[PDB]
């Protein structure tokens, strides 16, 4: 009836990770503004390392005349847009590294498991830093849009506008992902509950490392469209690889680059890895004939 | 449906 | 600052129970379809035992030209509708039992407690198997509809369309219930949050066992309507028991079948247990007189 | 594969705190009613001590012709309105103390931490006592309205209509706060998820103690309005302190009452503490001149 | 209100 | 904005 007892708490995870999570403000001029900065959109960001590199969502910082980063300790910075990637909806920011910067705990050896308790940390509706608790509902989710699918952690940790670009962490404080999107599909007009997505941390890292190295993310481009044995070529793919190879639409591609092609997704990934300008074999079955065409890859067209 |  | 630490997780419960939870697809022909199957509605199901008997919601499989059951391991079956019951909104399906089938952990000795952590497992919006975490908010809930009340576990584990017929489990993986309904009542037009209901597992079991034994669920029928000492008879109850007994409306029934009748709910349950065709005493106070009328029960009219 | 295992549960916290949480019914006569009591609004309440003093929200009991308090053990009382305070949205009720009353576990030495697991206990949509689980998302939140800011615990424990005046507790059963408000701001028309506020328990206590001592809450009133070094006076403040002191608007108040005035919030609190009728120094910089005016405080005007 |  |  009296308590020397200890309340179940995730405060430790909070104390470890929260300081590294920042408030990102996208400020823009308005014809209305008449020379006065106004907040277009706002969200969150994660301080990845002490050099002052910050991860956030691209849609948070799009078309910004100024980007402001606010730390929980009071410090305010103006940030440099290192680069962004529409495909992953990621963007990297840079800030003054003098003194000390808090960093988000990362553990590359950690395997996120379905059912893991996670906290979402961000700045919903600009109320200030909010911590919500949920679990990992799923992994490898395509998201709301089937096409151009990307791996997503799904979580029922409450996510609202302002949470974008913020962190998802486990009870140990380790970064699990970057909260990006929530599901709103009408489906009879009701409101979807407890369904939000995060870019997995491993992907976040790789993309950040590529945006710091180059102003953008560099991928190989074949310029074809098709749906999932073998794969069918539907897209016109005009110019570039399609012209260089003179590919014929309506054909099925058995294998490419000393590797099998059962699923287009595993294939599309492979295509992106390869450097731009390289030429490799493509195996298609046209009229039940094993035809082979040489083709030059090129850097993925900017979005 | 998938373009790459 | 480094972790050999273990993340708080419900993965164990997930690994124990999830495989037994299936994707249920109700496919129907359309005048539009022109001979092509289209998904009318979709939901989830629980594999109760290795014979391949599956529990799901009735409203999920209603008016199905074909019912498809998809396991998480990839296996797909077409299922036989063993039977359904409007009253509990339950239905049982049967599938090919060759090889091995995963079963949902059941523990009949387990007592669900308010405050127990639970996971909801199902296929919301057909995104794939989703795990949401909540607690048992209440037990013995009537639901949205007061009349014909049934016991419901109430949970704040996020439930969406697609979750119907799926499983609610505790941290040990044990089946707590079958997710059935969520609360949407306007009440000023706002959206109710974290309020969903599940058929308790004990009831699920009893009903499944009755649907496997007979094509339907068999109950005793008195054909009367009334509100809650003694109970008042309001309903016309035309024909059957009411005619056979020639019951007089506006009378109060003190007791029946060697048992007291303080509440109609405890009484209505009793009536359902008794086999159809049996005759027992009914005690009513009409004009302050202890009148007794003999009456023959009959099987509850199909819905 | 078999379980002597123990399900993760918050039942203990439930068993300790729930009995003290009551159903509060605000009943009022209608022109429609024609002499019949109807429920205007309903909510919850917390039994603070065995004398039968109950905390609830003011908006729950406003304009009540009768107030009914229902305990979970079945007991029903009619309650006396001890007092209410618009500022904190709190109200205190009194009921018959004969026999035994359950009390909400309070631990004044306990420090609520961000990330602490908490349960919300209340009567949403009058379904009966509902328990939802969340964490403490934040502390010291102003709420939906910036002006007249009050400290709020923010929680993602599901809160719905009916939860107002009920309790927020930790896993030990200790009272963390009084659920009061949830966030509904359109912000593009979507529905905010997992964002609700509670009056911190410490404040609840102080206010209850003041409402029992006097019919109301007594505060000092300066009658000025201003926004946040030094503070600027904007409000007319007609009569009372402003006239008595003959304060001049557009001036900045450096310090008051042997204490510094960097922020108006820390200052406004101080003003409220001081007893009505007292006179203290006020330091303002007008035209870069350190002018001083004597002024008499008065009891805050009723709302 | 209850029918049985 | 704050009145007291």
């Amino acid at each position: 009836d009296s308590t020397d007892e200890t309340p179940a708490s995730y405060n430790l995870a909070v104390r470890r990770a929260a300081p590294a999570v920042v408030n990102v403000y996208n400020r823009g001029l308005n014809t209305n503004s008449h020379n006065q900065l106004e907040i277009r959109t706002l969200g969150s960001g994660v301080i990845m390392d002490q050099r002052g590199y910050i991860i956030t969502n691209k849609h948070v910082i799009n078309d910004a005349d100024q980007i402001i980063v606010a730390l929980q300790d009071g410090r305010v910075f103006e940030a440099l847009l290192v680069g962004s990637d529409s495909l992953t909806d990621l963007a990297v920011l840079k800030i003054n590294a003098t003194g000390g910067l808090p960093t988000i705990p990362i553990n590359a050896r950690r395997v996120p498991h379905i059912g893991d308790v996670v906290l979402a940390i961000g700045n919903p509706y600009n109320l200030g830093q909010t911590i919500t608790q949920g679990i990992i509902s799923a992994t490898g989710r395509i998201g709301l849009n089937p096409t151009g699918r990307q791996n997503f952690l799904q979580t029922d940790a409450s996510i609202n506008p302002g949470n974008s670009g913020g962190a998802l962490v486990n009870s140990l404080g380790e970064l699990m992902g970057i909260n990006t999107l929530s599901f709103d599909k009408s489906n009879d007009g009701e409101t979807p509950e407890g369904i939000g997505f995060a870019i997995p941390f491993q992907l976040a890292t790789k993309i950040m490392d590529k945006l710091i190295r180059d102003g953008r993310v560099i991928r190989g481009y074949i310029g074809i469209g098709g749906r999932e044995q073998g794969i069918v070529v539907n897209e016109v793919s005009p110019d570039g690889p399609a012209a260089n190879a003179g590919i014929q639409v309506n054909d099925l591609i058995i294998s490419v680059d000393n590797k099998p092609a059962i699923s287009a997704l595993e294939t599309m990934a492979q295509v992106a890895e390869i450097r731009p300008g390289s030429v490799i074999p493509v195996v298609v079955m046209r009229d039940d004939k094993q035809l082979t065409l040489q083709v030059t890859i090129q850097e993925y067209p900017a979005t | 449906v998938y373009q790459f």
